[PDB]
RNA sequence: UACCUGGUUGAUCCUGCCAGUAGUCAUAUGCUUGUCUCAAAGAUUAAGCCAUGCAUGUGCAAGUAUGAACCAAUUUGAACUGUGAAACUGCGAAUGGCUCAUUAAAUCAGUUAUAGUUUGUUUGAUGGUACGUGCUACUCGGAUAACCGUAGUAAUUCUAGAGCUAAUACGUGCAACAAACCCCGACUUCUGGGAGGGGCGCAUUUAUUAGAUAAAUCCGAUGAUUCAUGAUAACUCGACGGAUCGCACGGCCUUCGUGCCGGCGACGCAUCAUUCAAAUUUCUGCCCUAUCAACUUUCGAUGGUAGGAUAGGGGCCUACCAUGGUGGUGACGGGUGACGGAGAAUUAGGGUUCGAUUCCGGAGAGGGAGCCUGAGAAACGGCUACCACAUCCAAGGAAGGCAGCAGGCGCGCAAAUUACCCAAUCCUGACACGGGGAGGUAGUGACAAUAAAUAACAAUACCGGGCGCAUUAGUGUCUGGUAAUUGGAAUGAGUACAAUCUAAAUCCCUUAACGAGGAUCCAUUGGAGGGCAAGUCUGGUGCCAGCAGCCGCGGUAAUUCCAGCUCCAAUAGCGUAUAUUUAAGUUGUUGCAGUUAAAAAGCUCGUAGUUGGACCUUGGGCCGGCCGGCAUCGCGCUCCUAGCCCGGCAUCGUUACUUUGAAGAAAUUAGAGUGCUCAAAGCAAGCCAUCGCUCUGGAUACAUUAGCAUGGGAUAACAUCAUAGGA
RNA sequence: CUCCGCCGGCACCUUAUGAGAAAUCAAAGUCUUUGGGUUCCGGGGGGAGUAUGGUCGCAAGGCUGAAACUUAAAGGAAUUGA
RNA sequence: CCCGUCGCUCCUACCGAUUGAAUGGUCCGGUGAAGUGUUCGGAUCGCGGCGACGGACGUCGCGAGAAGUCCAUUGAACCUUAUCAUUUAGAGGAAGCAGAAGUCGUAACAAGGUUUCCGUAGGUGAACCUGCGGAAGGAUCAUUG
RNA sequence: UCUUAAGGUAGCCAAAUGCCUCGUCAUCUAAUUAGUGACGCGCAUGAAUGAAUUAACGAGAUUCCCACUGUCCCUGUCUA
């Protein structure tokens, strides 16, 4: 082409949106934003698809034009704003809060929470480096750039981030022994504990992560995101506690729910 | 153009050797005895039978302790037991292979209606099904090939509207009453 | 369903083909056609040619409104008020739609890289100095649309001149410290100094310098950077560093003065990061052809150095230098009725063939070429020139590009309406609102695909087999049927209210009153010698007419032609033609053949290729319920994992092979759940009091090769202990 | 010269438990129970080893080598008769 | 049963004087539109200094700047010669096939009446004949007879 | 069938060899008694009277084509 592309045809959309292949020719094209448009969920989907506060593309438009919806602390009018991992979606009119985290099946969930968990998010740092006049600052994987961090926060670490004062209020030093949620691949969502990290000079490094109930799996360092120091999380895990399972097991669970029903 | 993406498929296959007496009379056995309209009705059943037998045969090449064996086999066995196409104690997935075209043709809505009474013939049953005369649970099922499940077998009955099990009389019945009056 | 049958003979067993037999999301054609659901459709020949119409514009409370209107209408101090059209300004029109002509490691796919680049926008952070002799900001420019009015030209968003008036358009111009350090440097005293006052935002270009170790105070990053970043010396005729716009009021005087404040926001400039992206870029992989064995190199072919250009690497280009680069592992060249992939048909497996087309990548807009604007274009619903084709002209000139949607001509075996709408999906703009031939809806539509009518039940029957007496009988059982026999029941094809449906319509799905005697509400297409299912029927013809895929039929008694009758197969479908798949173990990897059926080279040598004897313990076992974990006569560990002196250590040969994992676009394939009434489908839906909500789902797998990581180390490759230059 | 044994040759005879369509074959055997290695070569009968291009030769010719078209058989082994 | 020449009819392909014909592509050479950048150029247009002169001028301030022009670069397009490839005409020559109720013989299949056949060479209306070497696919599996 | 010592073989051709003859067919041209390629009942071709070919060569004969030109249309002018 001779420039950018502004359309997203439905069959080409990320599979984890669960859009239906006959519901129309196009999909919502994720606007440029803090998340990488293949690991995001736009606002249109959250309202009309999941929450069903709307029935059409135009109805979700109106809702934002009343400004009921706030994302990550700030009011967003954009229809296709790219919400992502560990954002907060809050509707003060209804008085509800959500974190965005993954199913074990690797799909975003709106995890309902109180106000006290809305005050903060978690972010992993992309890099820490000097800048104008040697003033230290850090990149996150959320687009954010925080200047003047602890000299302890190195690359790949994770930070607590108050949305009111906006600076680092805590940080986890990414290393072996903490709990992590995976944000890509076939293992995305699966939480567990770093058991080993083997590096390879000139390539990606592999993380070894084990479910609380024994099952062992591996990803590459890109798709890893520490939640808490040690076994305990610093956020509320979703409806399933990050433990992925065989197809037989959920078959057993239904009939086990179908013997009581 | 969307709606191009919708799928469609084929349901039957014509026989390789068109004209052989032994195959040909065996087919008329089934067609007449189950009250069918044409050989297409029977061929689609055999095509669907061959599908599961290939499925069941494929798992039987896999071994026990295979997750696909375990998961796929039970789902197939449930599907067979659910439609009654497999007796009790028959849960080995070697008896799916033994399954025949008779069994599928004895679970059709047409054949079950006759086996329950209500019809006086197999050929009466069908026209009795297409004339809105028979519901199943609460819905007027008007396809002679409905393939009734076991759980819905008890509720097969007349409609709540059809003169023979429902409400008011038919056109010819009202016509004769008005000409008398 | 991992399958065959007819034809060489007097007969036989073979070889071997011809012919039959099935499908095609595979095209045309013929005959026929009632219902429901579904949906392909000018690709094939001509990337041939186009009449007409449409497909791209856009406005907020938040750039500019006395230019002329509209509605308030004024108490006639101020308002152009509140809403506005036009118009200037900003942004967009580089996406989508269409097609497949050129294009054969090329596009493309998986997989890499950018430390070798640009990136409007989003999101986050960030921002002093303009001159003042840095001793704290230094003043406000005309002229242009809409409008008024004079005009020319046949001419069209052709065009000239005069009169006004706006800016977030254009051009200027105020600028925030200790100056933090650095260089001069009157004098002071002697300096290791104090120094009076002169020189320093951010960008840009160049140069110098800093950015630290290794065991008996060194302090950011990478696998790896003269990296990030800092200091210094200057250099630029600097892109920059706000003269912009909204509502809301509401604390309090300093002159009680729209009075000092001070808020939230709209737009805008600049650096870094991010995001949406591209541009190049690594490895491997593509059909047929040798009656295509050499190709490239003067004039870029392969490399070197210095430049130039680019956004940036690079012979990309220039000057000088060297003589390289590719090739039987097929270079170079030719063919392609050749865009690539995801995929499709067929499939016991292995395969064979197709892939213009709705997703992704690329390329083009009649053929070439060159450009402007812009963040982004070598753009064609932008321009400039030429080539071809053609329109108007008042004859001087002017205006062009349907491989966008519809439609016409042509070409052909071969393909729809010059319809409605932005309601859904989304996109776009200054925007909640405008627009969208994207896209959706309807008409045509037997391309394919689904479900499914054309009767059912009864008794009479001249009758027909058993079964109750079986004898001698007779009828009577499932009604098997000629039966325009007879009797009422069933119902939709149809038609019609309404409702629903829908952007509005129509169709479906519901459903008031009509809607069946069999002549009608009537089902057809191919066959009846064999292959192959079904006539030793009857009339005609007489090697004629014809049929016949093949074998064959027809010369006066034709099972084969032409007909009637009857039967056969499939059935709302069926026949024909052509390409392809199967059959075909007649392309043979699995898996064929070569004495005589086709086929061992006259014979030997020989390079490449292909293939290649044996041999090196993991052998004899302790251990706990296939395996860890170990002792035998198991080359080390300091450095990470490191047990209560200790397992389980990294470099001092390379690989295939296998094991497990990663990361792998979706759609399609397989496959779970789910009663769209079934099915093809879809991705839903199901329970609640099918009551102010509850419960949710939207699994999972295969993915040849190449690349990445993990264990194994049987097998098999290449390399290599005898100058001991070994440990 | 006679007898016995081994190795290596040219063959012959008798027989299948073998193979083959058979004639025959102790190699044409160890083949649907299909895999030792490797080279050449066939794909119904003709047209045709022809045309054309290349190349070798003094020439005669050699090597490489189609197509259009045509046709239901051609052919192999064995049987009975004539 | 069967071969070939010849006569007749049709079909397909071959050679072939004709510097044959047409079409499309490519190499080189000549001319070369338009754009882009460069060089001069400077129509007129902006403080409209000064002289402090009387809306008028020249000394003018530098800054904008058109038509044109200069040299480079990209480069359509046209023309000549050549070459390539694909079609197509041709007096005449000459192959194969098929048809038909034709002419000449008798080559082959039996010892086919001269056993057949392979290579080569020569000769003849035609099938063929003959020389030389070879084969049995022979009409001999055989001489201690 | 008459005859001869033998009856002109391979080849070649309206040829520098063909009377008829400006042979017939094709090609070159606007038009060709010319040229080239074919045909061969050859007045009267033909094999060291050598037959048929043939690259290179030729102040040898002949036909055509491009260029060139006062050869020509059609002459004029200049110098010795
Ligand atoms: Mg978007
Ligand atoms: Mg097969
Ligand atoms: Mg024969
Ligand atoms: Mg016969
Ligand atoms: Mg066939
Ligand atoms: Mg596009
Ligand atoms: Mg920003
Ligand atoms: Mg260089
Ligand atoms: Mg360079
Ligand atoms: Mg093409
Ligand atoms: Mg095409
Ligand atoms: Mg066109
Ligand atoms: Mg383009
Ligand atoms: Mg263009
Ligand atoms: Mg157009
Ligand atoms: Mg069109
Ligand atoms: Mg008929
Ligand atoms: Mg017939
Ligand atoms: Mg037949
Ligand atoms: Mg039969
Ligand atoms: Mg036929
Ligand atoms: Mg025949
Ligand atoms: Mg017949
Ligand atoms: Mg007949
Ligand atoms: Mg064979
Ligand atoms: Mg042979
Ligand atoms: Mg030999
Ligand atoms: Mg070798
Ligand atoms: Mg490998
Ligand atoms: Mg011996
Ligand atoms: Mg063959
Ligand atoms: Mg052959
Ligand atoms: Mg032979
Ligand atoms: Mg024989
Ligand atoms: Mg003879
Ligand atoms: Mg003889
Ligand atoms: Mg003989
Ligand atoms: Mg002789
Ligand atoms: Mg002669
Ligand atoms: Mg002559
Ligand atoms: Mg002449
Ligand atoms: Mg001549
Ligand atoms: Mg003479
Ligand atoms: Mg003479
Ligand atoms: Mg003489
Ligand atoms: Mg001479």
């Amino acid at each position: 082409a001779r420039g950018l592309k502004k359309h997203l045809k439905r069959l080409n959309a990320p599979s984890h949106w669960m859009l239906d292949k006959l519901g129309g020719a196009f999909a919502p094209k994720p606007s440029s934003g803090p998340h990488k448009a293949r690991e995001c969920l736009p606002l249109i989907l959250i309202l009309r698809n999941r929450l069903k506060y709307a029935l059409t593309y135009r109805e979700v438009q109106s809702i934002l034009m009343q400004r009921h919806i706030m994302v990550d602390g700030k009011v967003r009018t954009d229809k296709t704003y790219p919400a992502g991992f560990m954002d907060i979606i809050s509707i003060p009119k209804t008085g509800e809060n959500y974190r965005l985290l993954y199913d074990t099946k690797g799909r975003f969930r709106l995890h309902s929470v109180r106000d006290e968990d809305a005050k903060f998010k978690l972010c992993k740092v992309r890099s820490v480096q000097f800048g104008q006049k040697g003033i230290p600052y850090l990149n996150t994987y959320d687009g954010r750039t925080i200047r003047y961090p602890d000299p302890l926060i190195k690359a790949n670490d994770t930070i607590k981030l108050d949305l009111e004062t906006n600076k680092i209020v805590d940080f986890i030093k990414f290393d072996v022994g903490n709990v992590v949620m995976v944000t890509g691949g076939r293992n995305t969502g699966r939480v567990g504990v770093i058991k080993n990290r083997e590096k390879h000079k000139g390539t990606f490094e592999t993380i070894h992560v084990e479910d609380a109930q024994g099952h062992q799996f591996a990803t590459r360092l890109g798709n890893v995101f520490t939640i808490g120091k040690g076994t305990k999380p610093w956020v509320s895990l979703p409806k399933g506690k990050g433990i992925k399972l065989t197809i037989i097991e959920e078959q057993r669970k239904r009939d086990a729910a179908a013997q009581a029903a | 153009h969307v709606n191009f993406y919708r799928n469609y498929g084929k349901t039957f296959k014509k026989p390789r050797r068109p004209y052989e007496k032994e195959r040909l009379d065996a087919e008329l056995k089934l067609v007449g005895e189950y009250g069918l309209r044409c050989k297409r009705e029977l061929w689609r059943v055999q095509y669907a039978l061959s599908r599961i037998r290939n499925a069941a045969r494929h798992l039987l090449t896999l071994d026990e302790k295979n997750p696909r064996r375990i998961f796929e086999g039970a789902a197939l066995l449930r599907r067979m037991n659910r439609y009654g196409l497999l007796a009790e104690g028959q849960d080995k997935l070697d008896y799916v292979l033994a399954l025949t075209a008779e069994n599928f043709l004895a679970r059709r809505l047409q054949t079950l209606v006759f086996k329950a009474g209500m019809a006086k013939s197999i050929h009466h049953a069908r026209v009795l099904i297409r004339q809105r005369h028979i519901r199943v649970g609460r819905q007027i099922v008007n396809v002679p090939s409905f393939m009734v499940r076991v759980e819905s077998e008890k509720h097969i009955d007349f409609s709540l509207t059809s003169p023979f099990g429902g409400g008011p009389a038919g056109r010819v019945k009202r016509k004769n009453q008005k000409k008398a009056s």
